[PDB]
């Protein structure tokens, strides 16, 4: 396991990962 | 008025147990989905509250005090109680609160009044159109030196007695908030022969009093003159203390569950 | 751009890669203002519109407590002969919360408009009806001429001429001269009775019982604003949502106990508050000997504006 939405109205900032799922499963 | 009903007796003062008794919104502040704890003058969980009665040849209407807080519980079929008026010393030497419900709205007023030794309120002719309204006030001989009037909103109220188990229930909150007094009321059907049923409940706000008087008793206001007696009905007096309940929030902001820890 | 990456690093040649140069925010475009539904308030009508009044002496006192005074139809109307206001302007009467506000209703002649000041002597002023030296009250006056006038003077205020001797500030004597004063509308402006009420001012320790000023605005969504509707102040985004309140309950609160969602205390409807947008400023430039050009990265929000 939106959450994420609430925390961002306070200021906190959550930055997106630079390598997404779909490459990880390509590596494996 | 002056004199008390010739059933008017001392009745054994039983005690019974409330479940989830004591929960309400504690303010306007809305949540869902969340779980929330606040702090505020409560009724303990599965405390002992005490079992009052009235019937056509006992009565009773003991003054009791109201300084930290108490909870009612009214389980009634035809809602014979109407109400109770608030005071420091009960007389016109001080300021007194009036409430009365006539099931349409709630009259409250703030003067000083002199009361009989056993208020009642008139009603009589039974037969065509009763509609259970009073008629006679017996309460207090005069009034005077108002500081505080107010009316409610209309609303319904089924004021037809009924026969076998108690059907309506009427659970009020009163407290005091820094001098100014806050109102919870709830009605649901229930079916209830003695005793409290198990089941959880939340209580919605009311009238907000902004009187600011000091009351340390009060009593019961029924049966709303010797010979006249009450009526078969039961309401419960408990007393409010500074507990912390943990709220849980549905997804339409109602209270499906309540947790006040110091039991276990 | 290419200059706040020198100025973020404090050095005049940029390396090659993704730097965050600064942070961005969205001012708000307007301010957003609604009150609870000011039609139908407890009015003035009673003392002011009143049919009969009582006389100088016989003056009577009501209390204004737990209502709403709406100021504005006094002076703006221009429907009353004059008024001497004290202290305040007739403006700043409905900007000022008082905790208690008692009007004096009472019918004086013409040439007694004058007469009626703090710290002063007269006919009414000393036998009648005196105001305190620090009287900060604000009174206005209209003719009754065309009403309470009556040929060969009217008995119910019957003007007492005489007293023994002077009455305190705000001292009502209703002991039962007269021989009453003639009232008769065929005497100049000068002794045709006029409608003067007084307003007396109480500012205490107490919480005010009367409400100030009212003013609203229309409301705008989808955008950033300042909104305050009558509980709190903020800047953020007005949206409707399906979101179900109690009646009685009317703030919100999120995950984090800050409040996503205020409703309209006039009409009935539910808007969410949604923080207006925000975010760094990443600059993706190659290195000071490459080129000068730059690209400016948003980080997490749409452009809208383009």
């Amino acid at each position: 396991t939106d959450l994420i939405c609430a925390q961002k109205f306070n200021g906190l900032t959550v930055l997106p990962p630079l390598l997404t799922d779909e490459m990880i499963a390509q590596y494996t | 008025q002056c004199v008390n009903f010739t059933t008017r007796t001392q009745l054994p003062p039983a005690y019974t147990n409330s479940f989830t008794r004591g929960v309400y919104y504690p303010d306007k502040v809305f949540r869902s989905s969340v779980l929330h704890s606040t702090q505020d003058l409560f009724l303990p969980f599965f405390s002992n509250v005490t079992w009052f009665h009235a019937i056509h040849k006992r009565f009773a209407n003991p003054v009791l005090p109201f300084n930290d807080g108490v909870y009612f519980a009214s389980t009634e079929k035809s809602n014979i109680i109407r109400g109770w008026i608030f005071g420091t010393t009960l007389d016109s030497k001080t300021q007194s609160l009036l409430i009365v419900n006539n099931a349409t709205n709630v009259v409250i007023k703030v003067c000083e009044f002199q009361f009989c030794n056993d208020p009642f309120l008139g009603v009589y002719y039974h037969k065509n159109n009763k509609s259970w309204m009073e008629s006679e006030f017996r309460v207090y001989s005069s009034a005077n030196n108002c500081t505080f009037e107010y009316v409610s909103q209309p609303f319904l109220m089924d004021l037809e007695g009924k026969q076998g188990n108690f059907k309506n229930l009427r659970e009020f909150v009163f407290k005091n908030i820094d001098g100014y007094f806050k109102i919870y009321s709830k009605h649901t059907p229930i079916n209830l022969v003695r005793g409290l049923p198990q089941g959880f409940s939340a209580l919605e706000p009311l009238v907000d009093l902004p009187i600011g008087i000091n009351i340390t008793r009060f009593q019961t206001l029924h049966i709303s003159s010797s010979g006249w007696t009450a009526g078969a009905a039961a309401y419960y007096v408990g007393y409010l203390q500074p507990r912390t309940f943990l709220l849980k929030y549905n997804e339409n902001g109602t209270i499906t569950d309540a947790v006040d820890c110091a039991l276990d | 751009p290419l200059s706040e990456t020198k100025c973020t690093l404090k050095s005049f040649t940029v390396e090659k890669g993704i730097y965050q140069t600064s942070n961005f925010r969205v001012q708000p475009t307007e301010s957003i203002v609604r009150f609870p539904n000011i039609t139908n308030l407890c009015p003035f009508g009673e003392v002011f519109n009143a049919t009969r009044f009582a006389s100088v002496y016989a003056w009577n006192r009501k209390r204004i407590s737990n209502c709403v005074a709406d100021y504005s139809v006094l002076y703006n109307s221009a429907s009353f002969s004059t008024f001497k206001c004290y202290g305040v302007s007739p403006t700043k009467l409905n900007d000022l919360c008082f905790t208690n506000v008692y009007a004096d209703s009472f019918v004086i002649r013409g040439d007694e408009v004058r007469q009626i000041a703090p710290g002063q002597t007269g006919n009414i002023a000393d036998y009648n009806y005196k105001l305190p030296d620090d009287f900060t009250g604000c009174v206005i006056a209209w003719n009754s001429n065309n009403l309470d006038s009556k040929v060969g003077g009217n008995y119910n205020y019957l003007y007492r001429l005489f007293r023994k001797s002077n009455l305190k500030p705000f001292e009502r004597d209703i002991s039962t001269p007269l021989q009453s004063y003639g009232f008769q509308p065929t005497y100049g402006v000068g002794y045709q009775p006029y409608r003067v009420v007084v307003l007396s001012f109480e500012l205490l320790h107490a919480p005010a019982t009367v409400c100030g000023p009212k003013k609203s605005t229309n409301l705008v969504k989808n955008k950033c604003v300042n909104f305050n509707f009558n509980g709190l102040t903020g800047t953020g985004v007005l949206t409707e949502s399906n979101k179900k309140f109690l009646p009685f309950q009317q703030f919100g609160r999120d995950i984090a106990d800050t409040t996503d969602a205020v409703r309209d205390p006039q009409t009935l409807e539910i808007l969410d508050i949604t923080p207006c947008s925000f975010g760094g400023v990443s600059v993706i430039t190659p290195g000071t000997n490459t080129s000068n050009q730059v690209a400016v990265l948003y980080q997490g929000v749409n452009c809208t504006e383009v």
